């Protein structure tokens, strides 16, 4: 257990790490977009006030 | 002198746009022409009096099929009782972006395609620049024009408006997912499950 340990310890950092790096890359993207279709939708609904 | 209609000139016109609109052999319609503007287009008409079917027809001539917009299938409709053919025809503003057309070069502004439906003989056959052609020919035009009759946001009819009038967050999600590249999504959802 004590050899096992470090071999499971190593991982949770690359995994994490990609994961991290894949949020990072796609959040940006989707926030404008998001944030895009909001501002569109407002002011389309600013005539219906 | 004598009265000239106004050019038809696809280069002042937006591309993908519809200047000139020739309906023969319709209901109550057998010869009419239709001007589309190219900002936006208002037309008035009771239903039922061939505005919807004009409509209609105009959506099956773009590599359009009734059971693909759903919708009922009704092609006998659409021909004049007594006349053997129906004809409907679309000009479009072509750019060199699209491949698989048939008489037309790159730099030609011009895509004209046309629909012919008759009783007698079932298959789906449209004309480009008045030329025989396979309804794939016009399928893929269609597509590489990037736009769907499937889905539902380009094209909206009284199913879709009720398909649209419940509408789940879940549905939300996926119509933004389909939008944009859905493998963003699954790659996520991948990693979620290996974390």
């Amino acid at each position: 257990l004590e050899h096992t340990v470090p071999q499971q310890s190593k991982d949770l950092e690359t995994i994490k790490a990609k994961l991290k790096e894949d949020h990072a890359v796609l959040e940006p993207k989707l926030d404008d977009i998001v944030s895009k279709i909001s501002a569109r939708f407002a002011r389309l609904f600013n005539n219906v006030g | 002198k004598r009265v000239k209609i106004a050019k038809p000139d696809l280069s002042s016109f937006q591309p993908g746009s519809i200047i000139k609109i020739r309906l023969q052999d319709f209901v109550t319609y057998t010869l009419t022409e239709f001007n589309l503007s190219p900002s936006l287009n208002m037309i008035i008409g009771p239903n039922g009096s061939g505005k919807s079917t004009f409509v209609c027809a105009v959506c099956l001539g773009l590599a359009g099929k009734p059971e693909y917009i759903g919708r009922s299938k009704k092609v006998e409709d659409f021909i004049k009782n007594g006349q053997d053919v129906s004809k409907i025809e679309i000009t479009l503003k072509n750019s060199p972006n699209v491949t698989d057309i048939e008489y037309i070069d790159a730099r030609d502004e011009t895509i004209k395609i046309t629909r012919i439906i008759t009783r007698s003989k079932r298959r789906s056959d449209y004309l480009i620049n008045d030329y025989q052609v396979s309804e794939s020919v016009v399928k893929t035009l269609v597509a590489q024009l990037n736009i769907q009759l499937d889905n539902l946001c380009q094209f909206l009819s009284q199913e879709r408006v009720e398909e649209f009038a419940r509408l789940k967050s879940v549905k939300l999600l996926v119509e933004t997912i389909r939008s944009i590249d859905a493998s963003l999504l699954d790659v996520l959802d991948e990693l979620r499950e290996l974390q």
